[PDB]
């Protein structure tokens, strides 16, 4: 999960910094988890 | 929505498609859908 997210992550800006505001859904079932949205957002930048 | 090849349309029994939906297939690098009513918002997920 954790090497595909990265690969989902850079196959669409790259390597080279670029952020997208497309954002990538995930859904993880188990019987230990409510049904939550947890929303994690790309660091805040000022320089480019 | 066979020939656009992703299931993100009406389809019932009984009268179903109630009003002109006009798509716009458009190229880019990921896949992703507006309207021009949630403006801003990035709809993601077919069933939403
Ligand atoms: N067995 C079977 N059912 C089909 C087939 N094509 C459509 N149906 C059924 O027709 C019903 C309605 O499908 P749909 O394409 O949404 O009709 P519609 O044109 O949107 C109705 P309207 O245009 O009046 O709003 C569905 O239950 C669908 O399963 C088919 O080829 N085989
Ligand atoms: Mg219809």
């Amino acid at each position: 999960v954790r090497l595909e997210i990265e690969a989902e992550t850079d196959r669409v800006t790259g390597t080279n910094k670029g952020i997208s505001p497309v954002p990538i859904n995930l859904r993880v079932y188990s019987p230990h988890v409510l049904n939550l949205t947890l929303v994690d957002l790309p660091g805040m930048t000022k320089v480019p | 929505e066979n020939f656009v090849g992703r299931d993100f349309l009406p389809r019932g029994s009984g009268i179903v498609t109630r009003r002109p939906l006009v798509l716009q297939l458009v190229n880019a690098t990921t896949e992703y859908a507006e309207f021009l009513h949630c403006k801003g918002k990035k709809f993601t997920d077919f069933e939403e």
